[PDB]
C-alpha cells in the first residue's frame, strides 16, 4: 500500500499521499473553543473547531497554537489535529497505511516517545518513522551535501550534512521563526495607532506579515531612505475596511532574523549561526558547504533574503571560497517533497518501526536502532 | 431578482479571489526573472575577468 | 389522502356527486362555478368560522400548474388530499435510505445515471421516458447527472 | 404516465429494490453462517483421554480469549461507525432542517374532521 | 488520568476479556464437558465477531454515503 | 399538547399557540378604572375594562398602562391583564398549556422572578421559559447571524448575534421608543392650537401618529420644503369632526429617533447606537453584522425609516463594506412569529422549567441554567 | 434590487477580463524565467571551466 507522510510542523499542518509532488491537504494547526455564550438552538455548535474551519469562525473563537517550539505542549489538542487531518482531509482510515511523521532536531525525547505512543495506540497504524526535517529538506533539493538553514515557524534549524553522513556536533538550533517575527510585527505596528490583541488578530497581523514585509539589501540606506521619502509605505485593507498603511515596518520586522536582539534574544543572526556551523566541520568540507548553502521552511520565503544572507556570508566567509545560496521556489513545501521521495525509497521500506517491535521493547524503539 | 443579485455577487467575488491570486503569482515570477537577469550581467563580467586573467598567467 | 387522490381522479358517481352537491348548497352567495379564491374564501366564512387564508390560498394556487387564484380539478383533490397527510411520502428515510446503498452498488454515496437507468429497467413498471428525464431533472438541483439522497427523496415525495 | 402513474411506477422501484434488499440478507445471512463454519469446526469429543481433552479445553480458552479480544476491536469500529454516522445524520440534518418550520395551523382542520365539525357526520369518506 | 484510563481500558481488554479456565478438576468426562463448552463459547465468539464486522462495513458504507451527500451539499 | 405563545410587550398585548403565522389575539394593554359617578341603576357597570373594551369605554375611563420601560410597575394590573388574555381572548384554561413569555434585554431580576411566580402560582401552568425579545425576532427573519434593532413601545434595544452567539458585552439598551414619540408628538400639536390633555386623548395622538407620521430621508431639506410650499399639510378628522391639518409635525415627530435631544435625551440616535454596538463586536465578525442588519418592532415601521437608516449608517461605516437593511412587511409581529417557532422545535422541548423544578429552587430558578 | 444586481454582474465580467489578462502575462513571463535559468545555467558551466584553467596555470 501507499505511505502517508504527514508533517507536524507548528503553525501548518501538511499532509498527503507518498509519491506525489505536493502535499494534498495544508491547513493551519489551530483548535479553538468557542468562548462567548450562544442562544440560538439547534444550530449544530461544535465545542472545538481545529483546522481550516477555525479560521472562518476565528471572530468568536480564542485559537491556540498546540505546538510552541517544535515541541507539543498540548496533547490532546495535538490528537485532535492528528485524527481531523487523517479522517476529514485525507479520509483513509489509519489502519492501513504507515506514516512518517518529521521532528526537528534537538528535541526532548518524550515529546516523541509520546508521538509513537498514539500513532501506535489509538490511531493504530502499522508502522511509524520518525525523520529530522533538514534531512528532508536536503532530499528534495537533490543533492547529497550541503547545509540547510530550515527556518520554520516554530523554531529555525541549521544541520550540516556531508557526502550523507550527518555532523552531529554540528547543529545550530535556534528559536527565532515565523512566531516571534508576528509577535514582533504585532508589537511594532502600536507606534502607528493600530493595535492588534485579541489572539484572533494575530492572524492578521500574520497575514500583513506574509504580504507586505520584506527583507532589506542594506538596513541602513533603507531606514535612511524611508524616512526622508514616501515610496515604500504600501496600504492594506482590514477585512472591515478602515486601510492601513505601513512604512518602515515594512523591513523592520524580518530584520529580526539576522539581528535577534531587537526582541531580546542575546544569540547572533541566521547569517552568522550559518557561518559558526560551518566553521564547526572539518576543514576539508568547507568549500562544499559554502558553495551548497541550502534554504527551506516558510519563513524564508522573504522577498530578498537570498540576497541579504548571501552578501552576509561573503562578508564573513573567506574571499577565495564561492558563496551560493540555493533557495528552489518551492521552498514552503520543501520538506514534505523530501519525505514523500524518501518514503517512495525501495531501500527504506525496511527501516520502519513495525507493531511488532513496538510491542516487544515499548515506545523507547525510537531511540534504538530504527531511528 | 434577490435570487440573481446573490449569484452576482457570489460570481465577482470568485473572479476578484482569482484575479488577487493571479497578481502575487506575477509579483514572485517578476521579481525571480530581475534577479537572474543582474545574475547574469554580473556572470558575463565575471566571465570577461577569468578570461583575462587565463591569457595573463 | 393517497387512496382518495387516486379515488377521485377517475371517481364513480357517489363522491364527485358529492362534491358537485357541495357546490351546489355553496351557491348561497358564491356560484362562480370554477372556484375562485374570493368564492372560495366566501365559502370558507360561511362555513361558520375564521380560519387564516393562508392555507386556503396555497391549496389554490401553491400545488397547482397555474396558481389563478381559480380550482382545477386534480388541484381541488390536491386540496381535498392535503389537509391529511396520508401518502407517506415515498416510504421512510431509513427505508428510502436502505433501498438507495443497495442502489448505490459503487458506494459511492451518488447515483449515477447509467445505474439509475438499470434500476428503472428492473423495476418492470409503466415505461416513461419523459417521466425519466422529469426524475433526473428532480435530481438535477446541482445540476450534476447524479442523483444523491436528497434529490432521490425530492422526487420520492408522495410515492405511493 | 400521470402523476399516480408515476408515483406507482416509484413505489414498484421501492417495493423491487425492497426485494433485492430482502435476498440481500438472505443471502448475508447463509454465507456469513457457511464462513463461520468453515471457521468454527466442530472436533471430536469421544476416545480422548484426559490429557487430550484438557489440552483441547486449554487450547478453546486460548482462542476465547483471542476472538475476545478480536470482537472487543469490532466492535471499537463498530461504535466509532456509529458515532461518525451519527455525527453525519445530525450534520445532514443541520445543512436540511430547522430553518423548515412548515404553517403550524390549528385551524385547517382535516377536510373530512373540518366538515364534520362545521355539519355533524357529513364527512365520512375521508 | 485519561491516558492511565485507556491503559487500563486495553489492560481490561486483555485480562477481563480472558475467562475463569478450570478443566483439570473436571474429570475426563466432565472435560469432555467442559471442552464442548469452550468449543460452543468460541463458535458463538467467533459468530460474534463476524456479525461485528459485516455490521461495521454496513455503518461504514452508510458514513462514506452520508460524507458524499455532505459533500454533494456544499 | 400545544405551548401558548404569550408575548407582554409594553402597548400591545400579542398572544396565540404556538405553530401559526399571526398572533390570535391582539388588543391594548390598559386597564381603566371608570372615573365619574354613574347614576343609572343595574346597567351592569363593572370596576375595571381592560384590553380592546376600555380603547371603546374610553371616554369616561382613566387608561392606565401596567408596563412603564419594560419593566412591570403594577403587578395587580398586569395580572389582570395576563388573566383576561388566558380565559377570555384565547379561552384556553392555563392548567394543560406551557407557556414561552418575552422580556426585554437588561431588565431587572425581580421583575422576571415575579413574572415566573406568577404564572406558577396564580396561574398555575406546567411549565414556562422566558426569552430575550431579539432572539425571537432573529428566528423570525429565518437567519442565524445580524445584529437587530427591535424598536418596540416601550423600550429600544439592540442585541448583535454572530453564528447563534450572542454577544452579552455589545448589548446596547436605550429607553427612547413609541409612547415617548407619542408624548412629543401631543408636545409638539400644541403649536398649531390642538391640545390633548386627556390620559384618553393620548390614544387619538397615537392614532395621528400611525397614520400621518412619516421619516424624512434629509432633515434639513424636508424643514426647508414644508416651511415654502405646503404640499405636505395631511388633514385628519377627530372622532367628533373639526379636522386638523398637520405641517412639518409629519416628520418631526420621527425625528426624535435620530436625534433624541429634541426631548432632552442625552443619547445618540437608533442610527449611531447601532454602530457603536457593532464597533464593540470582535473585528473578524463585522462585515457579517453590516450586511444583516435586521429591523423589528412596531416602532420601525414608519415610512420611509428603512432608507434613512442605511443612508446614516452608509455614512458612519467604512466606505468598502456593503450595508444592508432588512425590513420583513411582518415587521410588528416578528417577535411573535420568532417566539411561534421557536416554541415549535423538537429540539427546545426539553428547556421548559418544569414545575418540579420550581418547587426545588423557588422562583430564583430562572437566572440559572434554565434561562 | 434589479440595479444592484446588473452592477454587480457587471463587475463581475470586468474581474474575468483581468484574469484573462493576468493568465496571459504569467505564462509568458514563465517561458521568459525558464530561458534566463537555462543561460545561467550555461554562465555557470563556463565558470566551472575557466576556474579549472586558473588552477591548472
Ligand atoms: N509567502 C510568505 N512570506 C513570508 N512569510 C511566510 C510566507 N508563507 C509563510 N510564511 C511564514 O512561515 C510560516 C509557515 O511556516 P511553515 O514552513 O509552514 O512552518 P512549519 O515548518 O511548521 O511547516 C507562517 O507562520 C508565516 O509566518
Ligand atoms: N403602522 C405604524 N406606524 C407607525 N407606528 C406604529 C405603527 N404601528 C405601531 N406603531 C407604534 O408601535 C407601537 C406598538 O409597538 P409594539 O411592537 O406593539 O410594541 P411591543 O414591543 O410592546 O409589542 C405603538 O404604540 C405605535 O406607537
Ligand atoms: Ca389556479
Ligand atoms: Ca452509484
Ligand atoms: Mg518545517
Ligand atoms: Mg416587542
Amino acid at each position: 500500500t501507499t505511505a502517508l507522510v504527514c508533517d507536524n510542523g507548528s503553525g501548518l499542518v501538511k499532509a498527503g499521499f507518498a509519491g506525489d509532488d505536493a502535499p494534498r491537504a495544508v491547513f493551519p494547526s489551530i483548535v479553538g473553543r468557542p468562548r462567548h455564550q450562544g442562544v440560538m438552538v439547534g444550530m449544530g455548535q461544535k465545542d472545538s473547531y481545529v483546522g481550516d474551519e477555525a479560521q472562518s469562525k476565528r471572530g468568536i473563537l480564542t485559537l491556540k497554537y498546540p505546538i510552541e517550539h517544535g515541541i507539543i505542549t498540548n496533547w490532546d489538542d495535538m490528537e485532535k489535529i492528528w485524527h481531523h487531518t487523517f479522517y476529514n482531509e485525507l479520509r483513509v482510515a489509519p489502519e492501513e497505511h504507515p506514516t512518517l511523521l518529521t521532528e526537528a532536531p534537538l528535541n526532548p525525547k518524550a515529546n516523541r516517545e509520546k508521538m509513537t505512543q498514539i500513532m501506535f495506540e489509538t490511531f493504530n497504524v502499522p508502522a511509524m518513522y520518525v525523520a529530522i526535517q533538514a534531512v528532508l529538506s536536503l532530499y528534495a533539493s537533490g543533492r547529497t551535501t550541503g547545509i540547510v538553514l530550515d527556518s520554520g515557524d516554530g523554531v529555525t534549524h541549521n544541520v550540516p550534512i556531508y557526502e550523507g553522513y550527518a555532523l552531529p556536533h554540528a547543529i545550530m538550533r535556534l528559536d527565532l521563526a515565523g512566531r516571534d517575527l508576528t509577535d514582533y510585527l504585532m508589537k511594532i505596528l502600536t507606534e502607528r495607532g493600530y493595535s492588534f490583541v485579541t489572539t484572533a488578530e494575530r492572524e492578521i497581523v500574520r497575514d500583513i506579515k506574509e504580504k507586505l514585509c520584506y527583507v532589506a539589501l542594506d538596513f541602513e540606506n533603507e531606514m535612511a531612505t524611508a524616512a526622508s521619502s514616501s515610496s515604500l509605505e504600501k496600504s492594506y485593507e482590514l477585512p472591515d475596511g478602515q486601510v492601513i498603511t505601513i512604512g518602515n515596518e515594512r523591513f523592520r520586522c524580518p530584520e529580526t532574523l539576522f539581528q535577534p536582539s531587537f526582541i531580546g534574544m542575546e544569540s547572533a543572526g541566521i547569517h552568522e549561526t550559518t557561518y559558526n556551523s560551518i566553521m564547526k566541520c572539518d576543514i576539508d568540507i568547507r568549500k562544499d558547504l559554502y558553495a551548497n548553502n541550502v534554504l527551506s521552511g516558510g519563513t524564508t520565503m522573504y522577498p530578498g533574503i537570498a540576497d541579504r544572507m548571501q552578501k552576509e556570508i561573503t562578508a564573513l566567509a573567506p574571499s577565495t571560497m564561492k558563496i551560493k545560496i540555493i533557495a528552489p521556489p518551492e521552498r514552503k513545501y520543501s520538506v514534505w517533497i523530501g519525505g514523500s521521495i524518501l518514503a517512495s525509497l525501495s531501500t527504506f521500506q525496511q527501516m520502519w518501526i513495525s507493531k511488532q517491535e513496538y510491542d516487544e521493547a515499548g515506545p523507547s524503539i525510537v531511540h534504538r536502532k530504527c531511528f | 431578482i434577490e435570487s440573481d443579485l446573490e449569484r452576482a455577487e457570489e460570481r465577482a467575488e470568485l473572479s476578484e479571489g482569482k484575479c488577487a491570486e493571479l497578481e502575487e503569482e506575477l509579483k514572485t515570477v517578476t521579481n525571480n526573472l530581475k534577479s537572474l537577469e543582474a545574475q547574469a550581467e554580473k556572470y558575463s563580467q565575471k566571465e570577461d575577468k577569468y578570461e583575462e586573467e587565463i591569457k595573463v598567467l | 389522502d393517497d387512496i382518495y387522490k387516486a379515488a377521485v381522479e377517475q371517481l364513480t358517481e357517489e363522491q364527485k356527486n358529492e362534491f358537485k352537491a357541495a357546490f351546489d348548497i355553496f351557491v348561497l352567495g358564491a356560484e362562480d362555478g370554477c372556484i375562485s379564491t374570493k368564492e372560495l374564501g366566501k365559502v370558507m366564512r360561511m362555513l361558520g368560522q375564521n380560519p387564516t387564508p393562508e392555507e386556503l390560498q396555497e391549496m389554490i394556487d401553491e400545488v397547482d400548474e397555474d396558481g389563478s387564484g381559480t380550482v382545477d380539478f386534480d388541484e381541488f383533490l390536491v386540496m381535498m388530499v392535503r389537509c391529511m397527510k396520508d401518502d407517506s411520502k415515498g416510504k421512510s428515510e431509513e427505508e428510502l435510505s436502505d433501498l438507495f446503498r443497495m442502489f448505490d452498488k459503487n458506494a459511492d454515496g451518488y447515483i449515477d445515471l447509467d445505474e439509475l437507468k438499470m434500476m428503472l429497467q428492473a423495476t418492470g413498471e409503466t415505461i416513461t421516458e419523459d417521466d425519466i428525464e422529469e426524475l433526473m431533472k428532480d435530481g438535477d438541483k446541482n445540476n450534476d447527472g447524479r442523483i444523491d439522497y436528497d434529490e432521490f427523496l425530492e422526487f420520492m415525495k408522495g410515492v405511493e | 404516465i400521470s402523476a399516480s402513474r408515476k408515483l406507482q411506477l416509484k413505489t414498484l422501484m421501492l417495493q423491487i429494490a425492497k426485494q433485492e434488499m430482502e435476498r440481500e440478507a438472505e443471502e448475508r445471512r447463509g454465507e456469513k453462517g457457511r464462513v463461520l463454519r468453515t471457521r468454527c469446526q466442530p472436533l471430536e469429543l469421544d476416545g480422548l483421554g484426559f490429557e487430550e481433552l484438557q489440552d483441547l479445553c486449554r487450547q478453546l480458552h486460548a482462542r476465547v480469549d483471542k476472538v475476545d479480544e478480536e470482537r472487543y476491536d469490532v466492535e471499537a469500529k463498530v461504535t466509532k461507525n456509529i458515532t461518525e454516522i451519527a455525527d453525519l445524520t445530525q450534520k445532514i440534518y443541520d445543512l436540511r432542517g430547522k430553518f423548515k418550520r412548515p404553517t403550524l395551523r390549528r385551524v385547517r382542520i382535516s377536510a373530512d374532521a373540518m366538515m364534520q365539525a362545521l355539519l355533524g357526520t357529513r364527512a365520512k369518506e375521508s | 488520568g485519561k491516558r492511565q484510563t485507556e491503559r487500563e481500558k486495553k489492560k481490561k481488554i486483555l485480562a477481563e476479556r480472558r475467562k475463569a479456565l478450570a478443566i483439570d478438576h473436571l474429570n475426563e468426562d466432565q472435560l469432555r464437558e467442559k471442552a464442548k463448552e469452550l468449543w460452543q463459547s468460541i463458535h458463538n465468539l467467533e459468530a460474534e465477531k463476524f456479525d461485528l464486522q459485516e455490521k461495521f462495513k454496513q455503518q461504514k458504507y452508510e458514513i462514506n454515503v452520508l460524507r458524499n451527500r455532505i459533500n454533494d451539499n456544499q
